[PDB]
């Protein structure tokens, strides 16, 4: 079974350097060539290089040479990948990947986010129903969940008991290098003030919990 | 230069049990001198990584399903789904490796088709806790709409917003097949206290004509 297993999310300054890992297993390591790929939604998808862990030759992407830099550990069958001199252009999710003759299985990823902020929990505001939020029978409301870092930060609401027609919207990275995000609901229209709505908000990297009740 | 693979179309709507087609070119011949044509073709589902169907240009990668054939002539490739199921949804990628450095395409995004929905739209001024605190963000929602493609515009007291605002899409929707926007507008309390009309305008193809939903503080 072949396995390629990559390290964990890495948070570094701009400047700063980071080496990613990719352990293998269920092929013997020294016989075929180990590759990295960048995943940016700037750039789509970029072979950066490749590496012979028989003899260590590197073959690279021109547009990474001196960026990264790849490395084998035999005795783990680890791949590794050493990027320096990190801007936010080299914020991207990276994978390792094995040859096709092997089945050409991909890692998981690993996320790299180059950024100057400190960790830091959000504040949640919420977004009440009104005239303005209703269609008819239907009324929308919602939490904004603000100015934090890193992602990410989850949302429930009812306490896991409210799910239909809940949207929690992916992240914006704001241009003070915190981000946002909204969670909303649609609900019956007739239900608001009978039922109460609470937004359940949680930012783990900085220990904060917060519930917020939502009303008109 | 760089060898480009051009993917095409970006979006490919299809409902569940079509055929699906979907191209890709090759800005060089892909040919190797070992004969060999090392086009490859991957599935890329949401917050997962690059799986591999086809590899050097027909050959189907051992338990990838047979409904999935590679086909095409040199420069022109093509991946044929025979039998479309919610498994085969994603990105699909081509990608080559006859010539350093190795290249991708941009991916064709495979997606269920629906009947065009019309978004529900909302407006959510910016709370009171919120100003005490300095900032106003006023949310525009775009709920349950199809297809994709939305424009949200703000105005506030007629003057058009560019730069000021950020948008995020929720992935198709499971049951329903919709997609749901929200579009945040960013302005200072002192801003924000300046002005009256704040609107959002949505331009869609399910609806007549765009339309607007406001409010005055």
């Amino acid at each position: 079974q072949v396995k390629l297993q990559q390290s964990g999310a890495e948070f570094v300054k701009a400047g700063a350097s980071v080496k990613l890992s990719c352990k293998t297993s269920g092929y013997t390591f020294n016989n075929y060539w180990i590759h990295w790929v960048k995943q940016s939604p700037g750039q789509g998808l970029e072979w950066i290089g490749e590496i012979d862990p028989s003899d260590g030759y590197s073959n690279y992407n021109q547009k990474f040479k001196g960026k990264a830099t790849l490395t084998v550990d035999k005795s783990s069958s680890t791949a590794y990948m050493h990027l320096n001199s990190l801007t936010s252009e080299d914020s991207a999710v990276y994978y390792c990947t094995s040859s096709t003759s092997v089945g050409g299985s991909w890692g998981q990823g690993t996320t790299v986010t180059v950024s100057s902020a400190s960790t830091k929990g959000p504040s949640v505001f919420p977004l009440a129903p009104s005239s303005k939020s209703t269609s008819g029978g239907t009324a929308a409301l919602g939490c904004l969940v603000k100015d934090y870092f890193p992602e990410p930060v989850t949302v429930s609401w009812n306490s896991g008991a409210l799910t239909s027609g809940v949207h929690t919207f992916p992240a914006v990275l704001q241009s003070s290098g915190l981000y946002s995000l909204s969670s909303v609901v649609t609900v019956p229209s007739s239900s608001l003030g009978t039922q109460t709505y609470i937004c359940n908000v949680n930012h783990k990297p900085s220990n904060t919990k917060v519930d917020k009740k939502v009303e008109p | 230069s760089d060898i480009e693979l051009t993917q095409s179309p970006l979006s490919l709507p299809v409902s569940l049990g079509d055929q699906a087609s979907i191209s890709c070119t090759s800005s060089q011949s892909l040919l190797h001198s070992n004969g060999d044509t090392y086009l490859h073709w991957y599935l890329q589902k949401p917050g997962q990584s690059p799986k591999l169907l086809i590899y050097t240009l027909s050959n189907r990668f051992s338990g990838v399903p047979d409904r999935f054939s590679g086909s095409g002539s040199g420069t022109d490739f093509t991946l044929k789904i025979s039998r479309v199921e919610a498994a085969d949804l994603g990105i699909y990628f081509c990608s080559q490796t006859t010539h350093v450095p190795y290249t991708f395409g941009g991916g064709t995004k495979l997606e269920i088709k629906r009947a065009d929905a019309a978004p529900s739209v909302f407006i959510f001024p910016p709370s009171d806790e919120q100003l005490k605190s300095g900032t106003a963000s006023v949310v525009c929602l775009l709920n349950n709409f199809y297809p994709r493609e939305a424009k949200v515009q703000w105005k506030v007291d007629n003057a058009l917003q560019s730069g000021n605002s950020q948008e995020s899409v929720t992935e198709q929707d499971s049951k329903d097949s919709t997609y749901s926007l929200s579009s945040t507008l960013t302005l200072s309390k002192a801003d924000y206290e300046k002005h009256k009309v704040y609107a959002c305008e949505v331009t869609h193809q399910g609806l007549s004509s765009p339309v607007t939903k406001s409010f005055n503080r």
